[PDB]
């Protein structure tokens, strides 16, 4: 009772924010406490475009490079990718070109990313500013969002146009 | 470096639980249901275990982390035991997978139909060298209330001569095993230098 499924993953640094977001939008909530991924993890959910019943499985990574083997395993089959940074960390931002380069070597076949720039609730303790962001994601080649998944800001903005995206491709 | 300490902690944490365990084990009621839930039988182990080290103050240098149920499915690991050096680095990790000796449903068709014992071998391959595979009985075959304790890398060893697979290869090492090792000795083994790997050799661990 689905017409798609896309594997989609979250992948990024560890405490940029990538748990939360997926717990944001698969379960509308948010919580403080930091619990660090162990591995990998994936929750379901059931989305609609035109009239099409598409079932996402979202893959959240572990952003510590003890988990890098294990992760790197988990992209095979990947249709999307959410490519996560902080907004407050510029050592999260720093890494976002390696991890680029990781989306194209271990999930070779034309999958769409989207990067993100999280936790923008934070304006004090900004340093990465927006243009910044949009001018890495335009050379990349990847669409650009600034998010918080504690204001539940540009959440399901990202995993639609994601969907848009992948949608768009495959549309031949 | 307070190695000794952690290792004693721990294991005797392990002694603990496994006899706060020991009452459930066993139990079988014919008019409804005969089997407590392996859910249940780790939750009641890992709650004495936790309880036992936090009154023992040892948060900073183990971490327990119970898997998920979608993570218990992907990796063959029900927890895993994460040790932490002075420095704040990993030292050692145990994935730790039980069984009783008396699924996912949220994916598509892929090949995950894996054995629970090759689905750990797996994990504990992509983790790298410092991640062991454990396995813990809960009762054997007439013992109901025994608790034992096998190496991963053992059962491997001897799967080589005995050509079983692996799930099966477990059940019959802890029953023509009669060598044995208790777990503080393992923990020392294990934590002082990455030895115990391939070091166990034909033995169970005595809990
Ligand atoms: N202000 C703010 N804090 C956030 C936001 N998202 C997450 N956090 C906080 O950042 C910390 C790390 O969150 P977490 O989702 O675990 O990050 P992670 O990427 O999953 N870490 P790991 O890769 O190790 O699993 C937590 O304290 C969480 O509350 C956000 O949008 N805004
Ligand atoms: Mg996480």
């Amino acid at each position: 009772n689905f017409d798609y499924m896309f594997k989609l993953l979250i992948i990024g640094n560890s405490s940029v924010g990538k748990t939360s977001f997926l717990f944001r939008y698969a379960d509308d909530s948010f919580t403080s406490a930091f619990v660090s991924t162990v591995g990998i993890d994936f929750k379901v959910k059931t989305v609609f475009k035109n009239e099409k019943r598409i079932k996402l499985q979202i893959w959240d990574t572990a952003g510590q490079e003890r988990y890098r083997t294990i992760t790197t395993a988990y992209y095979r089959g990947a249709m999307g990718f959410i490519l996560m940074y902080d907004i407050t960390n510029e050592e999260s931002f720093n890494a976002v070109q390696d991890w680029s380069t990781q989306i194209k070597t271990y999930s070779w076949d034309n999958a769409q990313v989207i990067l993100v720039g999280n936790k923008c609730d934070m304006e004090d303790e900004r340093v990465i500013s927006t243009e910044r962001g949009q001018h890495l994601g335009e050379q990349l080649g990847f669409e650009f969002f600034e998010t918080s998944a504690k204001d539940n800001i540009n959440v399901k903005q990202t995993f639609e146009r994601l969907v848009d995206i992948i949608c768009d491709k495959m549309s031949e | 470096k307070e190695v000794p300490v952690v290792c004693e902690v721990v294991s005797e944490a392990i002694v603990h639980a496994a006899q706060k365990l020991k009452e459930y084990l066993g139990f079988e009621y014919p008019p409804s249901k005969l089997c407590p839930a392996a859910n249940t039988l780790n939750e009641i182990f890992l709650i004495h275990f936790i309880t036992f080290c936090q009154e023992k103050g040892v948060d900073e240098w183990l971490t327990t982390t119970k898997m998920t149920k979608h993570q218990a499915f992907l990796f063959g690991a029900d927890w895993i035991w994460t040790f932490w050096g002075s420095d704040k680095q990993i030292k050692l990790q145990l994935a730790v997978q039980t069984l009783q000796m008396s699924p996912e449903s949220r994916v598509e068709e892929s090949s995950w139909k894996k054995s629970r014992f090759d689905k750990l071998e797996e994990f504990c391959n992509l983790i790298g060298e410092d991640c062991l595979g454990l396995f813990i009985i809960f009762g054997m075959p007439g013992k109901p209330k025994d608790i034992r304790g096998v190496v991963l890398d053992s059962v491997k060893s001897q799967m080589v001569r005995s050509h079983l697979p692996g799930g099966k290869a477990v059940a019959q090492f802890v029953l023509e095993t009669e060598d044995c090792v208790f777990i503080k000795e393992l923990l020392r083994n294990c934590l002082s230098k990455k030895d115990g790997l391939r070091e166990v050799g034909k033995v169970y661990i005595s809990i």
